[PDB]
């Protein structure tokens, strides 16, 4: 069945009841500093070619949350890598898309509202809102130097295949 | 023929005589319900048999009781094709008599068919329409051996000719 | 005026004192009650203890009382505790199914024809406090298919399987007292055989005492409707049908008879005393496939209002699963050539 | 007097007098509810429905309890089932499958007076019940033959008293009276068989 | 497993037993069919039926007297003949028929069936069902 | 006799013919029938069967062979008339016959086969044999059996549905068996949508054709799924394939790249979420959930021979993986016990041969090429003197 | 399908399979079939000694014996020349292909060994059929007993060939529906006046056999009168492919009647079930 994240730890901090998750980046955000060699996003990008044929998903922790937020996150990506020629271009449209506000929990438009809980306070929703953006802005631009071959406007088609299925049957343009 | 519609005509009275039925616990065995006119193990239950002929071959029997009838056809067969035809046409019926409710799986010795109808069978269905169709079947099973000599005779002569044609 | 309860066959049927209820068996092991509101009949009750088919029901219209016998051997009074009907097991010591019931006029007593070829005659001691029973054997040779009491609550008529119509004495000192002579004979021990036809053709569907009583009539399978005027030495008047077997028989009037059964409708019958003449007077239900308002078999009649001396109104009941309530003067009125005596 | 007794698991024929019980006297029969459930699954086996013995026993059992009875004259049943369908009867199974029952029906309890039918040595119920009056007091022989009663789920198949008391007067007419037919008449049998 | 051979019903006192106990002229029948007299060769040949005998052999014959009449008829003159007859002859015709059913030879039953036709029309189904309930027939 | 019996397995879109004691069957063709659409002289006599059924212009292609609804006997008939004079080129009357049904077919159903049989063609013998129990034997020659068994867990996948059938002392366990809504065709319509949102260059009406085939062609099961999608992404060269078929409109080829799809469509059998919104269990739960509603004292046998049958059970490392699978999820509940309060460790055993794919039909031809066959087989002298019910019956045998 | 086919299937596709992997190169896959044809005939497909590149296609007839008296072993030599080699045991003709060894038409080979039923029965036609253009009378007849209980004569006679088939019918009703299809047969020549005459004898054999021919309620005798047209040089082959496939002919139409009886006998009985159940309110 599918693939659910080994990195919760017992001193993992929450940010709502998602699992506010460590990561190897330079973007601002309050992601913690990773020193390990693999961190929840290396993990969402690992397993989603799997994870996404998946219809239903067992939530077992606050870090399967991170991995389904980034899992959807990577569709996202996807779409608008689809119709780009060039690994530079498809790094900007990243950068812009990373910075777009989507839907957080508790908002219409975000799917999963009944798995996600909303922020409770305006601090919380800043917060939450940073790490969000914080995690899309580090999945997008790991994301390109998967998706391009060393042949430049090359956005593969061993990745592109999947910009229409919908892990779970949602999507965070919807 | 001369001969049909009297025939048919007083097989259905002597039908709608025979199919006054009434539901009947068994005298005999404790919280028992038999059909009489099978068991017959009460004389006074059990009615004057009666025989409606048409000539020598064709005639029905009818065996009445106060919960049930039985009646025995003995069909036309004019000759040997139409003799096995009948044979296996009422044996073909008489396998399927679990669907076919009110048939016997065996004739009556003496006759090709048998029905067996019982208060139950009065009691479903209008008592009126059994009779309607006991006569119907009568009528219907002779066209169908005739259509089916034909079609036996038809089939032969094409199959004579497709052989012979290619020498 | 017709009325389908079911598709299925009403066994048998009992109306209550005010005819405002009617209980009736559809072809089950029970018992269903129902109740008229405006123009619409509602079931109200639901009388669940036999475990075969209900064969005979009866409602004794004073004490309330309904009794009903099954082809499980049993009888069951009921009686009517708050909202709720209860049975009381009445032992017949019989071997075979119940076949038929009627409660005595007195409501002292009730009769159970069966098929262990005997009338179980039942009352209760309100020394012991339950119900117990005698047989009248001798000379019954087969089933007992019906019974209907005489006003006086002691002559008994019977028919059965062996083609007899007989009237016994269900006379039991215990709950009643010497009863008054009858031109039916002036001793009336019990289980006495006071009369008995003379005819070996034909099952006796049904048996119908007059309202006076001095006159019994039953129809018989071999299409036939006989009326034995103990008036008349028990001279017996017969009439053949030339249309299929009756099944029941009531009198209107003390020399009109209504009957039913295989044909579907009922018909009417006059009894002329001088002549000892019995005389076929008329189909009374006059405009699947029928022209009947019934569509199969009419197995039981009733009188609705009226009595046996001047009924205005009887009912029947069929294989059809169907009621009638039928009115006499309004079949008066539709038939300018209608006797009636 | 003899209160023939038969459950699911095992019968029993147990002679009383006036007080009580008297072990001597008292025979058991090898053959049970269970037993005929058992023969019926072979019977159903043979007419095509393949039940497994232990996944789908309770569904024949409700079977045989809802369709079983006991045969009066088997002769004559047989012919009914063999020559009519008047003793099909359709059975709708837990999963909404309808099966068709018939001659199966008076089959399966025959086991109780053909013990050899399911392979078990034996007389049957009745020749068993004869038995045990006939060795009995001759003092109580008419008394007991009227005072035989019922007992136990295993009792309940519509016909039971009748057959038995059609056997026993086979018996009695043959190994009692020498076949005198001219005084079997008053040879007096009645089976208790109440209503609870 | 003998004494299942034996049925012990048929000596089951709580049984039933028939009440019995113990035909037509032909000289008389001979008489009007010879004579062209068919309607009073039917009248002879109905009086005195043998509804109390045991032997076959008397019934039997009477049955043939009567069939004789039946066949000897005109297929025209069968309806009056039919209605000249009060309802018992009429029920008792019909017994005959059914009797004449039962042996058939050279179109004995095609004019049989036209018997049947008018006895039916004249007694209706009733006659019939009297065939069936008969139990001295 | 010097002549062997004839063996007739007929399926839902395949019927096996040729005689017992051959290894393979002789047939392999369609269960379809092509006729013209009040008939007169030999019009019944008009069609034809098989794959010379599939493609006839003026005739109407016909399957009168389905779970799902009913057959048509007039058309089953017929068919029989050519497997018979056509393909076997058996005088009927000369051989006995071994005839499949499948589970849960009715005994009514098996008179009429019987009246066909002994009514129409005369045979001498015949014997009608349930499907799972043939598979079982058919496992007999497997390296992996040393006691021959008819008690165990059939797993019966063709084109239409997948059957899971509990088998016991050689009769099925009817109130017991499941089915799965996941078989070929599902594989190959799945295979069909990835190479849609993929592959460019695929005639349309040439869709199925490539999909169907790359599935016969590349098709198998992987142990894991991530695990192989990284493989495919890091030495594609050599685990990407490549196919080519021709335009049957202009006549020129077409070249197209085979990847993910190798491994996902059977898949799809474990995880049947992929292609199935109506269907999610595993094939390996479904097993499970039958065997545990048998009778306790049969299960343990049951989960020490599971068996298979049909072409979707052909993927490379199916049953390994059925096996792993259902190991887990009886290994975990035998582990929730212990810690709660030491169960035997349950022995789950999926056996697979080289005779999978018509294992039904080589289960007959070995059973009916034994002397025994002919002391079971229901003759035409008793078909005669006892009836068709006689057919109601078909003692199990070969043990 | 009504004319019954002459080639073995069986027979055509196996040979075909092998023959089209050899000519692709391809490692030979072994091969191990046993099969039937109609007249209890047995054949046997096999590689000689485990051989893989050598398949033999071998024939068994009970009435060899009978056929080799008229020729047999001289026409099959001359059909199949070096592909017939000694028989294998239990078996009375055998041909062996060399899968390294094909002619260049693998398909016309494949042909002839779907007939090899057909040419054993041959040599016995051709001989009676040259007799009868010869003029050479007076020859005793050829008796082939094609089955257990069924015989089949030949004689040539000067202006004709008999050939008198002694059939035997099992089910008792098929002798009913038989004569039927025979007295068409006997009226064929209203239909073609130049074919064979047809003449049938039921439970007697034709005087001319008055010798132990069998006599019984359920044998018939079919005779079919072959003249020059049909006997010659140019309509030999077609005549003879014709004439050894009547018997089953006759018993395979006689089955198919039989089933389409059946399609009546179901339609009429579906029809019956419905009007009974509109007897229901
Ligand atoms: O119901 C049965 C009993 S055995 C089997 C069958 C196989 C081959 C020919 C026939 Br006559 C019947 N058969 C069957 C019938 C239909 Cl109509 C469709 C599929 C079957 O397997």
């Amino acid at each position: 069945p599918a693939y659910h994240s080994s990195l919760m730890d017992p001193d993992t901090k929450l940010i709502g009841n998602m699992a506010l998750l460590p990561i190897r980046s330079q973007f601002k955000g309050p992601a913690p500093r990773e020193t390990k060699d693999t961190d929840i996003v290396d993990e969402a990008i690992y397993y989603f070619k799997a994870n996404v044929f998946f219809k239903n998903y067992e939530i077992k922790n606050e870090a399967d949350r991170t991995l389904i937020y980034i899992t959807l996150y990577i569709s996202e990506c996807l779409k608008k890598l689809q119709k780009c020629n060039s690994k530079s271009q498809g790094e900007k449209e990243m950068y812009t898309l990373g910075i777009t506000n989507f839907p957080i929990p508790g908002e219409p438009g975000f799917p999963l509202n009944a798995i996600y809980a909303k922020p409770a306070n305006k601090q919380e929703d800043e917060v939450m809102r940073a790490y969000l953006q914080q995690l899309r802005q580090e999945t997008g631009l790991r994301l390109c130097e998967k998706v391009f071959d060393p042949q430049n406007d090359k956005p593969s088609k061993w990745w592109t295949c999947f910009v229409k299925r919908q892990f779970m049957n949602k999507s965070l343009s919807g | 023929t001369a001969t049909l519609r009297p025939y048919l005509s007083a097989v259905r009275a002597t039908l709608q005589a025979a199919l006054c039925l009434e539901n009947f616990s068994s005298q005999v065995v404790e919280r028992h319900n038999k059909p009489e006119v099978e068991v017959r193990s009460s004389k006074e239950l059990l009615l004057q048999p009666v025989t409606i002929s048409r000539n020598e071959k064709e005639k029905v029997l009818i065996e009445g009781s106060i919960n049930s009838v039985r009646v025995s056809i003995a069909v036309k067969q004019a000759d040997e094709i139409e003799k096995i035809l009948c044979h296996k046409f009422m044996r073909f019926m008489m396998m399927r008599a679990e669907n076919f409710f009110i048939l016997r799986r065996k004739p009556v010795e003496g006759y090709d068919i048998s029905f067996l109808i019982t208060n139950f069978h009065t009691e479903q269905m209008y008592k009126h329409k059994l009779v309607d169709f006991v006569i119907h079947f009568m009528e219907e099973i002779d066209k169908e051996i005739s259509e089916m000599k034909l079609s036996v005779n038809a089939r032969a002569r094409i199959v004579a000719e497709e052989f012979l044609k290619n020498f | 005026a017709y009325h389908s309860f079911l598709v299925e066959p009403i066994s048998c049927h009992a109306w209550n004192k005010d005819r405002t209820q009617i209980a009736i068996c559809p072809n089950n092991h029970e018992v269903h009650i129902y109740e008229k509101s405006g123009n619409k009949w509602v079931q109200v009750h639901e009388l669940k203890e036999h475990n075969g088919q209900v064969t005979g029901i009866d409602w004794a219209p004073d004490s309330n009382r309904i009794v009903t016998c099954g082809t499980d051997r049993n009888a069951y009074v009921w009686t009517l505790k708050g909202r709720t009907w209860k049975p009381t097991l009445v032992i017949l010591r019989i071997n075979r199914a119940a076949r038929c019931v009627r409660w005595a006029p007195n409501e002292k007593k009730f009769a159970v024809g069966s098929g262990s070829r005997v009338i179980s005659i039942c009352y209760f001691e309100q020394e012991n406090d339950w119900w117990v029973c005698k047989h009248i054997k001798k000379p019954i040779r087969s089933t007992v298919l019906s019974l209907d009491w005489h006003p006086n609550s002691v002559l008994l008529a019977a028919g059965s399987c062996d083609f007899k119509c007989r009237i016994f004495s269900a006379y039991i000192k215990e709950v009643e007292e010497r009863p008054a002579p009858t031109p039916w004979g002036s001793k009336m021990p019990f289980g006495e055989l006071m009369f008995e036809s003379s005819s070996s053709c034909g099952w006796v569907h049904g048996v119908c005492f007059s309202a006076n009583g001095s006159r019994v009539a039953w129809v018989s399978h071999d299409s036939t409707v006989c009326l034995a005027d103990a008036d008349k030495k028990m001279a017996v008047a017969t009439l053949a049908s030339e249309t299929l077997p009756l099944l029941a028989v009531t009198f209107i009037t003390e020399s009109s008879l209504v009957a039913a059964g295989h044909d579907c409708f009922p018909v009417l019958f006059t009894y002329d005393s001088a002549a000892g003449k019995l005389s076929f007077g008329g189909r009374l239900d006059v405009p699947a496939g029928l022209d009947s308002l019934h569509k199969n078999s009419v197995s039981q009649i009733s009188v609705l209002s009226g009595g046996k001396a001047k009924c205005s109104q009887f009912c029947t009941t069929g294989m059809d699963g169907g009621m009638s309530i039928w009115d006499v003067r309004s079949l008066e009125s539709a038939l300018k050539d209608l006797k009636i005596v | 007097g003899v209160v023939v007794d038969s459950g699911d698991g095992v019968t029993h024929i147990c002679p009383v007098y006036e007080g009580f019980s008297l072990p001597h006297l008292t025979r058991r029969l090898d053959i049970a509810g269970r037993d005929i459930t058992r023969y019926l699954i072979k019977l159903l086996l043979l007419r095509g429905y393949a039940f497994n013995h232990s996944a789908d026993f309770e569904t024949v059992r409700m079977i045989k309890e809802k369709l079983c009875y006991v045969g009066y004259n088997i002769e004559q049943e047989q012919k009914l089932a063999l020559e009519t369908t008047v003793l099909v009867e359709s059975y709708t199974l837990p999963d909404g499958r309808i099966i068709k029952v018939g001659g199966e029906r008076f089959e399966a309890p025959e086991a109780l007076f053909q013990p050899h039918l399911i392979n078990v040595e034996g007389v049957g119920v009745a020749e068993l019940l004869f038995n045990t009056i006939q060795a009995a007091d001759i003092d109580t022989r008419s008394e007991f033959y009227k005072h035989i009663v019922l007992s136990g789920g295993s009792t309940m198949y519509p016909g039971l008293p009748s057959r038995l008391e059609r056997e026993l007067k086979q018996l009695y007419l043959e190994r009692v009276l020498k076949g005198d037919v001219e005084k079997l008449s008053k040879f007096k049998i009645r089976i208790e068989d109440p209503p609870r | 497993a003998r004494f299942r051979k034996v049925d012990v019903g048929e000596y089951d006192e709580n049984k039933f037993v028939d009440e019995e106990d113990g035909g037509p002229d032909e000289g008389e029948v001979d008489s009007c069919l010879r004579q062209g007299n068919m309607t009073a060769a039917l009248q002879a040949a109905l009086k005195n039926p043998p509804i109390n005998t045991k032997s076959q052999a008397v019934k039997d014959r009477a049955g043939s007297i009567v069939l004789k009449v039946l066949i000897s008829f005109k297929a025209n003159d069968i309806e009056k003949a039919v209605q000249s007859l009060d309802k018992n002859g009429v029920d008792l015709l019909m017994k005959y028929i059914y009797k004449g059913f039962e042996s058939p030879s050279d179109n004995s039953s095609a004019v049989l069936l036209q018997w049947h036709e008018k006895a039916l029309a004249a007694g209706g189904v009733g006659s019939i069902v009297r065939v069936l309930t008969a139990r001295k027939t | 006799g010097r002549l062997p019996a004839c063996v007739v397995d007929c399926g839902t879109g395949y019927t096996k013919l040729g005689y017992a004691g051959n290894t393979e069957p002789q047939f392999i063709i369609p269960s379809c029938i092509a006729i013209k659409e009040v008939m007169k002289g030999v019009d019944d006599l008009d069609f034809f069967i098989g794959d010379e059924a599939i493609e006839k212009p003026t005739y109407a292609t016909k399957w009168p062979i389905r779970h799902g609804i009913v057959e048509d006997w007039d058309l089953m008939e017929r068919f029989m008339e050519q497997v018979i004079f056509k393909y076997l080129r058996a005088e009927p009357e000369d051989h006995y016959f071994l005839l499949t049904e499948p589970p849960l077919n009715t005994p009514e159903n098996r008179e009429y086969t019987a009246e066909i049989m002994f009514e129409s063609f005369n045979v001498p013998g015949l014997y009608i044999a349930v499907q799972a129990v043939l598979a079982l034997a058919a496992s007999w020659t497997s390296r992996q059996v040393g006691e021959r068994t008819l008690t165990g867990t059939v797993i019966d996948s063709g084109d239409g549905v997948t059957h899971v059938i509990p088998v016991a002392e050689g009769y099925v366990i009817g109130s017991c068996i499941k089915h799965i809504p996941i078989a070929g065709r599902d594989i190959t319509y799945f295979i069909q949508q990835l190479l849609r949102d993929r592959e460019v260059g695929i005639p349309p009406e040439q869709s199925l054709e490539t999909a169907k085939a790359v599935k016969e062609r590349y098709s198998y099961v992987c142990p894991d799924l991530v695990k192989e999608f990284n493989k495919y992404d890091t030495d594609g060269s050599k685990w990407i394939k490549q196919y080519t078929g021709i335009n049957a409109i202009s006549k020129k080829e077409f070249s197209i790249d085979v990847g993910y799809e190798r491994f996902l469509g059977p898949e799809i059998f474990f995880h049947p979420e992929f292609a199935n919104p109506d269907f999610t269990q595993p094939i390996s739960e479904v097993v499970d959930e039958v065997i545990q509603n048998c009778p306790i004292d049969v299960r343990r046998p049951l989960y020490k021979n599971i068996v298979l049958s049909g072409g979707s059970t052909m993927f490379r490392d199916f049953g390994r993986r059925l096996q792993r699978d259902l190991k887990r999820t009886v290994d975990a509940r035998l582990k929730l016990s212990e810690e709660l309060s030491k169960p035997k460790p349950i022995d789950v055993q999926v056996i697979t041969h080289h005779m999978q794919r018509y294992a039904v039909w080589f289960g007959g031809s070995m059973l009916a090429s034994t002397p025994e066959f002919y002391q079971v087989c229901h003759t035409k002298k008793d078909y005669e003197e006892i009836g068709p019910s006689i057919c109601r019956h078909n003692p199990v045998f070969g043990v | 399908m009504i004319l019954l086919e002459v080639n073995n299937r069986i027979i055509e596709e196996t040979l075909a399979l092998k023959f089209e992997n050899a000519a692709a190169g391809n490692k030979p896959e072994a091969v191990e079939v046993t099969f039937a044809d109609f007249d209890g005939v047995l054949y046997h497909i096999s590689n000689p000694n485990g051989d893989k590149t050598k398949v033999m296609v071998s024939i068994s007839l009970k009435f060899y014996k009978e056929l080799q008296a008229h020729g047999a072993d001289e026409l099959l030599k001359r059909v199949y020349g070096s592909y017939l080699v000694n028989p294998e045991s239990g078996y009375n003709v055998s041909l062996l292909y060399d899968l390294e060894n094909l002619p260049a038409s693998k398909d016309s080979i494949v042909h002839q060994a779907g007939m090899l039923k057909r040419n054993c029965f041959a040599s016995v036609f051709e001989k009676y059929f040259q007799f009868q253009e010869e003029g050479k009378e007076g020859e005793n007849r050829a008796v082939i007993h094609y089955r257990d209980d069924e015989t089949m004569y030949v004689e040539s006679k000067k202006d004709r060939v008999t050939v008198v088939f002694s059939t035997v019918f099992k089910d008792d009703d098929d002798v009913v529906i038989g004569k039927v299809f025979m007295q068409e047969f006997k009226e064929g020549r209203r239909a073609s006046h130049t074919a064979p005459q047809v003449l049938f004898s039921h439970r007697e054999p034709p005087l001319e056999l008055k010798t132990d021919a069998a006599v019984g309620d359920n044998i018939g005798y079919i005779t079919f009168v072959l003249f020059p047209r049909h006997t010659n040089a140019s309509a030999r082959d077609n005549t003879i492919n014709l004439i050894h496939t009547f018997r089953d002919y006759l018993h395979y139409h006689i089955k198919c009647s039989k089933a389409y009886i059946h399609t009546r006998m179901r339609a009429k009985t579906s029809d019956f079930l419905k009007v009974l159940n509109r007897a229901r309110p």
